[PDB]
């Protein structure tokens, strides 16, 4: 569990 | 062809969604994070180094359906610096009743300790333009591009609840799920991302401000962040709001009510209601609570995350020149 930010 | 799968947040704060998806032959259900920002299907496996697997793993050589794709490899890195890189295979791979046969299933040999640490994600479904899939030498298709010649209609649906499962449908849009018409914008594939330009924003009662505000729709990224002029404009309409360095984002005292949010999507409007922007406590029994809007400066992009997404219903349509729609439900 953390915030996610899914690529560059 | 058409399919239907419920979608779950993952905690008690809609961090991210799982979408159950079958693998294999006879099939293996794995928990996955449908993510629109990016376009590899790879999932924990077999191969996995054990130390690094915490999540229920895909067994290849189980599968009677599973082909090594030889020489094939995947590496890959997300906007949080979180990473995983492994070999291909392909299998047959379902999704709500549609299946896909020769699907590339990304086989996990590491993966970063963040993947480790999240015992309810097995892995994630890529969803954006498969020009940014990791595979090499020669790109594999997302699940969604290998459906389309099936589909009864090459779109699929969003529709992520708050606090409350939602549903992801492939080939058709469900007119009893939302409220009024749907209104489509123009995306540019340019980068590989669901990218728009949203037509402007409101903050609570106040007047819509026209401006160009271009971000990507992603699936996979918990909150909204958009230009630091637009989330100082929020925030002070918050009296006790600021913004927390320790913290690395705007905070306000968790009684507070706070204001909606407007975003344009052309000639209309979409409000998300202050109680979805309340993200949560800081620490369980904190008086403080984490924003749910912050600024996208140190990204590089703007992005309209579950937070914005979760209050409408997200039409991905996926025609040769795709277009995004958006409704309010």
């Amino acid at each position: 569990h953390s915030l996610f930010h899914x690529t560059p | 062809s058409t399919g239907s799968a419920t979608t779950t947040p993952i905690d008690s704060l809609d961090d991210a969604y799982i979408t159950p998806v079958q693998i294999g032959t006879p099939a293996q259900t794995l928990n996955l994070d449908f993510d629109t920002g990016s376009s590899d299907l790879w999932v924990f496996s077999s191969e996995t180094t054990a130390s690094e697997v915490x999540q229920t793993i895909y067994t290849p050589s189980k599968s009677t359906t599973a082909k090594l794709l030889s020489g094939a490899t995947w590496s890959i890195s997300y906007g949080d610096g979180s990473s995983s890189s492994g070999d291909v295979y392909t299998d047959t791979v379902s999704v709500g009743g549609l299946t896909v046969t020769g699907q590339a299933v990304e086989s996990a040999k590491k993966v970063s300790s963040s993947f480790t640490e999240d015992s309810t994600i097995d892995g994630l479904l890529g969803l954006a333009f498969s020009t940014l899939n990791t595979v090499s030498p020669t790109q594999q298709k997302t699940f969604f591009d290998n459906a389309k010649a099936s589909l009864d209609s090459p779109v699929f649906t969003a529709d992520l609840g708050y606090h409350a499962p939602g549903t992801y449908n492939f080939g058709f849009i469900d007119t009893t799920a939302y409220t009024g018409s749907i209104t489509y914008t123009a995306v540019s594939t340019k980068q590989g991302f669901w990218e728009w330009t949203s037509t402007g924003y409101a903050v609570g009662s106040g007047t819509f401000k026209s401006t160009s505000i271009d971000g990507i729709a992603d699936t996979g990224t918990t909150l909204l962040y958009l230009p630091a002029t637009v989330v100082s404009a929020y925030w002070a309409q918050v009296s006790g709001a600021k913004s927390s360095s320790s913290v690395g984002g705007y905070v306000f005292p968790c009684s507070a009510t706070l204001p909606s949010f407007t975003f344009g999507v052309g000639s209309a409007r979409i409000v998300i209601p202050g109680d979805y922007i309340d993200f949560g406590p800081i620490s369980t029994g904190s008086s403080s609570c984490f924003g749910g809007i912050q600024s996208s400066a140190g990204i590089g992009i703007n992005i309209f995350g579950d937070v914005a997404l979760k209050a409408a219903f997200v039409v991905f349509n996926g025609a040769t020149t795709p277009t995004l729609g958006f409704a309010s439900k």
